[PDB]
């Protein structure tokens, strides 16, 4: 999921 | 222990005012969109770099990221059309009969009907737009409203206890700022009821939204991008 | 000059509460191992007599028949499901795990698998049910909620006489929370008490929503069990 | 329709 990823950034 | 049930009810208005996100523009092409796919093009466009700004938005939702990251995943999948009607919404009640998808892109109800099926969707839009102009919805109104829709749209589909603590938090929040406002207490659980039904309305302009978005998907309207596609297919 | 926003909050309850259809039984007996049409037969057979307990208690909820017999459609065109759904959900507090559709049917979360794209419905019901059982949920806040979903989810999608009946709808409704908080008050909640339980409530009202529009959804499609005559009118409403 | 006569029955 691209949702996963852009929720872990910083 | 989240930091949001120790955060006062000026400091989480604050909070939901700072994390806000901007108004972000259309793409400048003079032309006013009346055929189907410039219409999609355009929404698609906005709707995914919203997307972005929406993600960074959630994060700074007081009790939001004292969630598991699955649960972050579920409540944005399921909420976030429902909290870009809302913006569409709370940017349009100064503009009557009007949506203000962008300050360069505005639309009536005779451009929605450009699009088979888009006007039911606009006509409903419109009329919480003008709901929330009646109620002389406020700003901080507005960002406890779009908060709830995100912790509330998903919390059926621990955790349960986290969010429903936070969620009596925001409604807190609510009632503060009607007492601040001015507002007798029967006035205060009028007004209160009258918002929250509202959002009623927005859950049902989202799924009948969502219908025809993974139906245009299927047929390859517009190129959709992989991001609001994931968006999508989390709703089957 | 309307009855509705003459009576009182006691008054309010004890008239939602004498207008309450009663629970119907169903066709079913466990000899006969049913199938997928046949569940969705009996579901189809048992909502559709309840369709007229509902017509007639809709009548007889504080103010509806203050509106235009178009109006009158229009509301239970759109909210019919949800009222289903909220008594379902209602009947079931007592049962973890089970839907009681009826007296005599007792569904389990596993046999709402034998149709296909059931499941994901009944455990949004199965979630429903539990949070009014955990917020103990009181059948004169019940009443007060499924007539709020009668005025309220058909109120935004329907002239000047068209703004004048939308106007009376929302005094109705500013009533009805008048009487829910009346009850809390009875109960002795606090005053923060009385807004969180109400705002609750409410939102519980968005998933009844959702549920509706996610179960509307199916039954316009398995359509193309055969549906009763009067079902077929209330889901083309819904296209 | 039915929704039509049976709120105007009677
Ligand atoms: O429900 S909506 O109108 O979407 C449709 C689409 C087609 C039909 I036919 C019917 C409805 C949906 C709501 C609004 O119009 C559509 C749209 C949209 C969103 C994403 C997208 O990819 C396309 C449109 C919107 C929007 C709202 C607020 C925003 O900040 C941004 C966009
Ligand atoms: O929304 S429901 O789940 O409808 C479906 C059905 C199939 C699928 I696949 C998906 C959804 C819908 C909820 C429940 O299961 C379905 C159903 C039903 C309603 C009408 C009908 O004609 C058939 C069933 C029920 C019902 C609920 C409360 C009642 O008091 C009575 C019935």
């Amino acid at each position: 999921k691209i949702l996963h990823r852009l929720l872990q950034d910083s | 222990n989240s930091l949001a049930l120790s955060l006062t009810a000026d400091q989480m208005v604050s909070a939901l005012l700072d994390a806000e996100p901007p108004i972000l523009y259309s793409e400048y092409d003079p032309t006013r969109p009346f055929s189907e796919a410039s219409m999609m093009g355009l929404l698609t466009n906005l709707a995914d770099r919203e997307l972005v700004h929406m993600i960074n938005w959630a994060k700074r939702v007081p009790g939001f990221v004292d969630l598991t990251l699955h649960d972050q995943v579920h409540l944005l999948e399921c909420a976030w059309l429902e909290i870009l009607m809302i913006g569409l919404v709370w940017r349009s009640m100064e503009h009557p009969g009007k949506l203000l998808f962008a300050p360069n892109l505005l639309l009536d109800r005779n451009q929605g009907k450009c699009v088979e099926g888009m006007v039911e969707i606009f006509d409903m839009l419109l009329a919480t737009s003008s709901r929330f102009r009646m109620m002389n919805l406020q700003g901080e109104e507005f960002v406890c409203l779009k908060s709830i829709i995100l912790l509330n749209s998903g919390v059926y589909t621990e955790e349960k206890d986290h969010i429903h603590r936070v969620l009596d938090k925001i409604t807190d929040t609510l009632i503060h700022l009607m007492a601040k406002a001015g507002l007798t207490l029967q006035q205060q659980h009028q007004r209160l009821a009258q918002l929250l039904l509202i959002l009623s309305h927005i859950r049902h302009m989202s799924n009948k939204g969502m219908e025809h978005l993974y139906s245009m998907k299927c047929k390859n309207v517009v190129p959709l991008s992989d991001l609001l596609l994931e968006m999508l297919d989390a709703h089957r």
